[PDB]
């Protein structure tokens, strides 16, 4: 299911993802990768994809995921824990560009996405300001930028949190 | 939980989501604007860490790194701009017939030094010609250019990227360009005696030099002897020499 979640997501954008986790007892391994070729430029919602994976567990998680340069492609892959041999990003709300060689690889927790988003002093309400990923992929190099996107309309996005609250 | 947590905030419209794929799509493409649009950078500054959408911004209102897509003088530039690497090497490979068009990169070394070996040397890094090209092309035309010998390198060549003007904007596309023909080299914005310059030379493994066709020296040499130069450029890049001499850019 949340492989058919994240392919609705990302239909807005060319990104591919590959192809059943459960949540008591969520899995250490990859739970998704998600491809870009060369000369590709696209946006990947990557803070609502975190969110979305907490979301999904039953348990306390650390939900993260990690950027590679394969060499050929730029690959995410996703974790609902951040693995020992897992990389961050070393950035911040105001410079937020990170160029990945080949080989490399960067990532994003989501505890680490909040002290970066206090730091900041972006706004915490949801979907008031969620931290994407403009991905420009130029071989032998992948660049990433991690930019914090907000809505075009606030106000329709009150609306559906309203309505969404209204359900519970 | 002591907090409440994480999704607690997010949870009814994660349910809501789960409940309602159209509103969901609604809503993750619905972000689309960026909060942070240009950020203050530093000299020297590298522009290797810029993406591909970033523009570079000069003036006495500071340096900035901005989104080319939020970008009033990249709007204003965009229309006339489409890239044709290939095209570049065949430029420089022809530019022998089209010397005309390039007349102040080579007036920079019949300024510096007449002799056929140096501008031997400078035909030897044809990225350097490729960074001129691509400024030009990309409407900053009255650029000048100077060439010195890099001391933190053995037998490499640097190149100097002199604008005329107070304020200097580099568009996305110029600067992508500009990164993706350049390769071989490193470029680096400074300032220096109120001049705003961008800094070229040569980095790393291999030498890209060898990666493209070898061209003629002395026919070039001989064309350049019939040339007019304007004379007024020439000692305009005396003085730009002069000037840039105890110039001393920073380690690699
Ligand atoms: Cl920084
Ligand atoms: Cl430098
Ligand atoms: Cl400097
Ligand atoms: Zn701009």
């Amino acid at each position: 299911t949340l492989v058919q979640r994240l392919k609705l997501i990302l239909s807005g954008g060319n990104l591919r993802c590959s192809d059943a986790c459960d949540p008591e007892r969520p899995p250490t391994r990859c739970v998704f990768q998600v491809h870009g070729q060369d000369g590709s430029n696209d946006t990947f919602p990557l803070e609502y994809v975190l969110r979305l994976m907490r979301s999904w567990a039953h348990v306390p998680c650390d939900p993260y995921v990690r950027v590679q340069n394969t060499g050929v492609s730029v690959l995410f892959q996703g974790f609902f824990f951040r693995p020992a041999d897992a990389p961050l990003a070393a950035i911040t709300a105001e410079h937020n560009n990170v160029i990945l060689a080949s080989t490399h690889s960067t990532g994003m927790s989501l505890s680490a996405l909040d002290d970066i988003k206090r730091a900041g002093g972006v706004d915490t309400r949801p979907l008031r300001a969620m931290m994407s990923v403009s991905c420009f992929v130029r071989m032998p190099r992948v660049q990433l930028s991690f930019r914090f996107m907000g809505p075009d309309d606030a106000s329709q996005t009150q609306r559906l949190l309203d309505r969404a609250e209204l359900r519970q | 939980t002591l907090t409440r947590a994480a999704r607690d905030r997010y949870a009814p419209y994660f349910a809501y989501a789960a409940a309602q794929p159209s509103d969901e799509v609604t809503t993750v493409r619905g972000l689309s604007n960026p909060l942070i649009k240009t950020a203050p950078v530093t000299l020297p500054f590298d522009l290797g860490q810029a993406v591909a959408d970033n523009c570079l911004s000069l003036s006495g209102m500071g340096y900035y790194l901005g989104l080319g897509g939020c970008c009033p003088t990249c709007a204003a530039a965009e229309p006339r701009l489409g890239s044709d690497r290939a095209a570049l090497v065949l430029a420089y490979v022809q530019q022998l017939n089209s010397i005309y068009e390039y007349r102040v990169f080579l007036a920079s070394v019949a300024a510096r030094d007449p002799s056929e070996r140096a501008l031997e040397e400078v035909l030897a890094h044809p990225e350097l010609f490729f960074a001129y090209y691509v400024l030009r092309d990309g409407g900053l035309r009255d650029v000048r250019v100077l060439f010195f010998e890099d001391p933190d390198a053995q037998g490499a060549l640097m190149m100097y990227v002199v604008f005329p003007e107070k304020s200097v904007h580099v568009h996305h596309r110029v600067l992508d360009r500009l990164l993706g023909a350049c390769a071989g080299h490193r470029i680096v914005a400074h300032v220096w005696q109120t001049m705003f310059v961008l800094v070229v030379r040569k980095k790393g493994d291999g030498r890209p030099a060898d990666d493209v066709p070898a061209v003629s020296a002395s026919d070039i040499y001989c064309k350049m002897r019939d040339i007019s130069f304007d004379g007024e450029l020439l000692l305009e890049y005396k003085r730009l020499y002069a000037a840039f001499e105890d110039f001393r850019p920073p380690r690699p």
